[PDB]
């Protein structure tokens, strides 16, 4: 794949929770890092690599 | 889907053709339309190459609960002398009766006209019905880039397409005739800033106090207030909006105020009315300005400049620190007929 892209997912809330002050407060979001991965701390001996 | 068939009996005859339009949520999230049943819609169209105004009409709109889903409306189309114009904006104005909410939604006819293209005596009884089927045809708004649906209901009709009368030479380019409003207001704003920069040259590139507000003693603060004037000149030039303060002052029959969001930390609120304050320029009248809750935070706080416009089209740029510069919007008599027709 190409360079890892960030696609943000904005969905409507569940109809139990559809009450808010402003209009964007009915929608709650999430970021999905596409084609990347999660990782621990890299060793300091190969930080240059 | 009831609001289409209601409008054909009450808005329907008062027009020439209707533009049945259903707005999806992707359009509603962009223009931020909070769907309550209290909403009163109002529609009017802005003509081109003619004296531009049509009358205002109230159109009923209902939420459609689920094949699309969203707000359902009906837009009026006006045919002066037997034909449509292609570059002719239909403006939808959305407002609540009680609260502070005014939204302008703008449509173009070529996105709509193309989208329509494929013994006791008897008393009649004709109720409103959703019996007529719908044909869903796609579209995109030119101004925002959010898709909206158009219904085509079944009824010298099939023989002819919908009449259009394209403009004639010499003609400005249609990227400049579509945005007739945003190139008119932008040149008025760019000529407003040039009065402010000319007012510094006559004073010797200075900023004089007008509002008595004490300043804490630091040299970096005196450099910071100068940075609020240059940032406000990047904003007033870049701003070209339909509902600015001086436009409400030109179509007023009272000082008209709009604060600004400097360095993009705030969204702009435009057209705030100063009720009961007469901007005469005397030192008695600035105290009535200081009783406003906005002007206290534009001066004591930071990152917000403020523009106060008189009904004589003379305007001051209030900076934090109490500094102010008198400027003037220049509107000719030919320009006021252009503004009071389309906007007011």
């Amino acid at each position: 794949p190409f360079v890892t892209q960030a696609a943000r997912v904005i969905t409507k809330r569940d109809p139990a929770q559809s009450f808010a002050t402003h209009e964007y407060g009915k929608d709650v979001a999430q970021t999905v890092l596409v084609n990347g991965f999660g990782a621990f701390a890299v060793a300091d001996r190969s930080r240059e690599a | 889907m009831d609001a289409h068939a209601i409008n054909e009996r009450y808005v329907g005859p008062r027009c020439h053709r209707l533009a049945h339009v259903v707005l999806p949520r992707t359009f509603l999230l962009h223009h931020a339309i909070p769907l309550e049943p209290e909403i009163i819609f109002s529609t009017y169209t802005r003509f081109s190459r003619s004296p531009g105004s049509s009358r205002r009409l109230v159109v009923c709109g209902k939420r459609v609960l689920p094949s699309p889903s969203g707000l359902a409306l009906s837009l009026p189309l006006f045919s002066h002398d037997g034909n449509f114009h292609p570059f002719d904006i239909s403006v939808l104005r959305i407002s609540c009766p009680g609260s502070n909410l005014s939204l302008t939604v703008r449509f173009l006819y070529l996105s709509l006209v193309v989208a329509m293209g494929a013994p006791p005596v008897r008393l009649s009884f004709n109720p409103v019905n959703a019996d007529v089927p719908a044909t869903w045809r796609d579209a995109t708004n030119v101004y925002s880039g959010a898709p909206y649906y158009v219904c085509v209901y079944e009824r010298e009709d099939d023989w002819l397409p919908i009449p259009l009368s394209f403009p004639e030479e010499p003609v400005p380019p249609p990227p400049s005739l579509v945005f007739m409003d945003d190139l008119f207001i932008n040149t008025k704003q760019c000529d407003f800033v040039d009065t402010l920069e000319a007012a510094c040259r006559t004073q010797g590139y200075t900023l004089r106090q007008r509002v008595p507000v004490a300043i804490p003693r630091d040299a970096e603060i005196a450099d910071a207030v100068k940075s609020h004037f240059l940032e406000a000149c990047l904003v007033l030039r870049g701003l070209a909006s339909e509902a600015s303060a001086w436009i409400r002052a030109a179509t007023s029959p009272a000082c008209w105020m709009d604060v600004l969001g400097l360095w993009e930390s705030r969204p702009h609120t435009l057209g705030l009315e100063l009720r009961g304050v007469n901007c005469g320029g005397t030192d008695g009248d600035w105290l009535e300005i200081l009783k406003q809750p906005d002007v206290q935070k534009t001066v004591s706080g930071s990152l917000v400049a403020c523009v106060i416009v008189t009904p004589a089209l003379e305007a001051w740029l209030v900076l934090p620190g109490g500094f102010a510069i008198k400027g003037r919007y220049r509107a000719s008599k030919e320009d006021l007929v252009f503004i009071r027709g389309r906007y007011g």
